[PDB]
């Protein structure tokens, strides 16, 4: 919203993050890559233990249909904490 | 060794994956060059004594 | 890290005192013994899970970023640990024991 302000701003004046807020936005406009081949290696996790879609696995592969269904957010820390509670659940 | 293996086909054939990926990563980010960097190092300084 | 690495070692702990416990009560053998024979029923998964998790982890620590460095602190914390673990299930507990013990798809959705 600050970025759209600017825009109506007279030309000739930029604007740039520093500090924190470059931190984040340089996370963010790299975080889909990451996260998808995080997703890409977990899948690889939960298909290679129990040999292929044999029993769970094929449950697990309708894990990405949840996943695509699931303005509100979570921190960095809970985005690995749910990989890491699925992954005690398959443990379980 | 080998039965540890033959009794659980498809993770070999997970591990192949992974390798292809690891491979097709390496091969495409690697500064791929024609030749070997042969050619040492240079420091170059210049001066201007108009 | 080291905290969801906690959980994932008491299980095969408690699997190999209680097939201890089950056998010494059963033979009314010696712990020693007992455990010499112990190992030939629980060889599976447990290191198995062990080494699956630390080849799906292997390939992590070889990319770069700050978000990677990130992440390596989580991923080879968990390496060492399922690796801490398969090393310690197969060596000190099998030694204590031995010397201590006296004689629906819509409910998902």
């Amino acid at each position: 919203f600050m970025a759209d302000l600017v825009a109506k701003l007279p030309a000739g004046v930029g604007y740039s993050w520093t500090g924190l807020s470059y931190q984040e936005a340089l996370s963010s406009n790299q975080a889909p890559a990451l996260y998808a081949i995080s997703l890409v290696v977990v899948f690889l996790a939960l298909a290679a233990l129990y040999e292929s879609w044999s029993i769970p696995f094929s449950v697990m592969l309708v894990v990405p249909l949840g996943v695509v269904g699931a303005g509100l957010s979570n921190d960095v820390y809970f985005q690995v904490g749910l990989l890491t509670t699925i992954g005690l659940s398959a443990k379980n | 060794m080998a039965n540890y293996f033959i009794d659980r086909p498809v993770f070999a054939w997970v591990l192949a994956i992974i390798m292809m990926l690891a491979g097709g990563l390496a091969i495409m980010n690697l500064p791929v060059a024609q030749y070997p960097q042969i050619a040492p190092p240079t420091i170059t300084v210049s001066a201007t004594y108009p | 890290g080291m905290v969801l690495a906690i959980g994932l070692l008491v299980d095969d702990a408690i699997v190999v005192v209680e097939n201890v416990e089950r056998v010494i009560a059963e033979d009314k053998l010696p712990p020693k013994e007992a455990t010499h024979k112990s190992m030939g029923q629980i060889q599976r998964a447990l290191v198995g899970i062990a080494v699956v998790l630390s080849a799906v982890f292997m390939p992590m620590a070889f990319m770069s970023g700050a978000t990677g460095e990130i992440y390596r602190q989580f991923s080879i914390t968990l390496i060492s640990s399922m690796l801490l673990s398969v090393f310690v299930a197969m060596s000190l507990t099998p030694a204590l024991c031995a010397t201590i013990l006296k004689a629906y798809m819509v409910v998902y959705l």
